[PDB]
RNA sequence: ACCCUCAGAAGGGAGGCGAAAUAGAGCAUGAAAUCAGUUGGCGAUCGAGCGACAGGGCAUACAAGGUCCCUUGACGAAUGACCGAGACGCGAGUCUCCAGUAAGACUCACGGGAAGCCGAUGUUCUGUCGUACGUUUUGAAAAACGAGCCAGGGAGUGUGUC
RNA sequence: CGCUCUAAUUGGAUGGAAGCAGGGGCGAGAGCUCCUGUGGACCGAUUAGUGACGAAAAUCCUGGCCAUAGUAGCAGCGAUA
């Protein structure tokens, strides 16, 4: 379905916090935010203690539940939930006008924020969002 | 007792009351509310269908424990009160009964209002285990109705 | 055909530029409501202010959020103090001999409510001659 | 009283008396807790000392309050620039001049505007702060003690001596 | 600051007192005061007195009232009607 976003941005090699933030303090600022290729997104570090940390997250959980996503599209809209005030109204709203996608739906491409990009010729040491999401047990949809 | 709460034109208006009523004062809000709107007639219909129990009456406030009705719409509690249904129908027959004498079409005309009050309780005692005695009271209503021509 | 006041209700006092200045401070500064702790909380606890007496009270210790404390540091100016939001210096007046001694310019009148519409009407025309508005005056059909 | 209704000396309706029946029989007044109906505000995706202070929505017969908004201008405490020019710094950036200038809370004046309009009141939303009250206690939101709610009642008094 | 009754001085009320309900104004505040409705006969102020004079609390007292709830009981017994 369509979501005309004022800004889209391109995950791809970009560390995911980073982006993450920004696209926060955006969405606090009204703007409408549309994360692209996720799938493709960054995180930094030794990939077995990243995804020992992603692993204990789906298996918390109790009755009440812990409700933790384990596609690169849910992971990347968490990470971006944990930057907002999700549960006061304004904070909801700048949530629910910010949308993460697998690959791109749009003709546009999207844009590289400054300071998100990861050089790969100079870091083997990182992840891939999507090689999270393998290990975590999801469906490879991408 | 009680006085009618809502102001009322005598030349296009019937007026009844039922006082000190020895019947669920919990049952009598949940008809009233239920036959407001209804013609007098309606109600009569609709009361007499209770009293059959084809028709059950939304129990929306004092609903504790009630099971479910399919007949109920919009809700799910509800029963077939017919002990305050019968002093409702003799509210009906009074209020359609003065319309009548005043010149109009009882039957059809229009339940304006139509509330219930506690005026009180007829005290009454129990004998309990251990040598004491707690309440057993009957609550004690009154029931106002004002009609309105269409 | 319609209701009209008497007296000079439109009459307006002749305050030096201190005392105006001072009585649109007062307008404007205000003050806190000033009711009794934890009224709101139960029906029995009246409004009526009653000093927080309570060692573990929230308001006695001074908490943030728990009401203001009456001190004299919440006085209104002396120049000032008293006077009718219209500028004037109340008389309470309770029949025509003390309606003597007041003057128009400085102090407005008001009858006390006792005072009936026979002794009313002899007090509202005599101040009317007199130069001095009263405050509640008795609206005619004119 | 009369009439209608009703199983009816019930009750109800209409009607009569009286200044007043909302003075109609435990019948002067008629508070609170609280109940029925109803009005305003909120409301079935959202978090709990229930508020105080700020600021917004919606709501408001009169009376007892009459203020309030915007251009501009005057005054102008502490504080206090942009731009530009000159000069330093590896750099972020800085010093000198412009300048204690423009600005600067409050207050006032001219012009224009508002009367649900300003205040105020009801409710609700946003911000900040906030785990009752009283008592016990070194330490109470306390998993320490008391209270279901309201009204009324409820605790330094007398004599003698010093 | 507020309450009771006494006194002196001095006022208000059937052209509507006290009380009560809702609302306006003042006081840092105790509290004062006004408007509207109700009520239908009493009510103040100043000064000097008087005191069975002020409540949120005491598993406080008495009365009234809500939730609990249209819920438990109206079955169980060698007499199942
Ligand atoms: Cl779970
Ligand atoms: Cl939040
Ligand atoms: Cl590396
Ligand atoms: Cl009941
Ligand atoms: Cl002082
Ligand atoms: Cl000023
Ligand atoms: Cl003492
Ligand atoms: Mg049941
Ligand atoms: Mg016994
Ligand atoms: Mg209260
Ligand atoms: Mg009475
Ligand atoms: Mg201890
Ligand atoms: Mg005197
Ligand atoms: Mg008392
Ligand atoms: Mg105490
Ligand atoms: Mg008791
Ligand atoms: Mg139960
Ligand atoms: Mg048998
Ligand atoms: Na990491
Ligand atoms: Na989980
Ligand atoms: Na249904
Ligand atoms: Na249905
Ligand atoms: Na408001
Ligand atoms: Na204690
Ligand atoms: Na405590
Ligand atoms: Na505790
Ligand atoms: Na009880
Ligand atoms: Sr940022
Ligand atoms: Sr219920
Ligand atoms: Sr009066
Ligand atoms: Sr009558
Ligand atoms: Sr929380
Ligand atoms: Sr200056
Ligand atoms: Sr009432
Ligand atoms: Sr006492
Ligand atoms: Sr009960
Ligand atoms: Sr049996």
């Amino acid at each position: 379905a369509e979501f005309d976003a004022d800004v889209i941005v391109d995950a791809r090699d970009c560390i995911m916090g980073r982006v993450a933030s920004q696209v926060a303090e955006q969405a606090l600022d009204g703007e409408t935010v549309a994360v692209v290729n996720a799938e493709r997104a960054v995180i930094t570090g030794r990939e077995e203690q990243i995804v020992e940390k992603y692993e204990k997250r789906v298996d918390i959980g109790n009755d009440n539940g812990y409700f933790y996503p384990k596609r690169p599209d849910g992971i990347f809209k968490r990470t971006i939930r944990g930057m907002l005030p999700h549960k006061k109204q304004r904070g909801r709203e700048a949530f629910e006008s910010v949308r993460v996608y697998l690959g791109n739906p749009y003709d546009e491409d999207g844009e590289v924020l400054d300071g998100t990009s990861l050089d790969r010729l100079s870091n083997i040491k990182f992840v891939t969002l999507g090689e999270i999401s393998e290990t975590l047990g999801a469906n490879k949809t991408w | 007792g009680i006085s009618y709460s809502v102001e009322a034109d005598p030349d296009t208006t019937a007026k009844a009351m039922l006082r000190e009523r020895q019947m669920s004062f919990k049952h009598s809000k949940a008809i009233a509310r239920e036959i407001k709107g209804k013609t007098a007639g309606e109600a009569v219909d609709y009361l007499e269908a209770v009293i059959e129990g084809d028709q059950p009456v939304p129990f929306k406030q004092h609903n504790s424990g009630v099971g479910h009705k399919s007949k109920v719409d919009g809700w799910d509690a509800g029963r077939y009160p017919e002990k305050a249904s019968k002093a409702f129908l003799d509210l009906l027959e009074n209020a359609v009964g003065n319309a009548d004498h005043q010149g109009f079409d009882g039957e059809a005309m229009t339940i304006k209002h139509v509330a219930a009050h506690k005026v009180g309780e007829q005290q009454g005692r129990k004998p309990r285990a251990m040598g004491r005695a707690s309440a057993w009271n009957s609550p004690q209503v009154d029931v106002e109705l004002i009609l309105e021509e269409p | 055909t319609e209701l009209q006041a008497r007296g000079l209700t439109e009459k307006t006092p002749d305050l030096s530029d201190e005392d105006a200045r001072l009585l649109t401070q007062r307008h404007r500064v205000g003050k806190p409501q000033f009711n009794r702790q934890d009224h709101h909380k139960k029906k029995r606890v009246s409004t009526s202010w009653r000093k927080p007496r309570g060692q573990l009270s929230k308001q006695r210790r001074g908490i943030k959020g728990k009401g203001d404390t009456v001190e004299a540091g919440f006085r209104s100016p002396t120049a000032v103090r008293g006077k009718h939001p219209s500028g004037f210096e109340e008389v309470r007046v309770h029949n025509v001999d003390d309606l003597e001694g007041v003057d128009g310019d400085t102090e407005a009148v008001r009858i006390a409510s006792k005072v009936g519409a026979r002794k009313r009407e002899r007090i509202e025309e005599e101040a009317e001659d007199a130069g001095i508005r009263v405050l509640n005056p008795t609206y005619v059909e004119v």
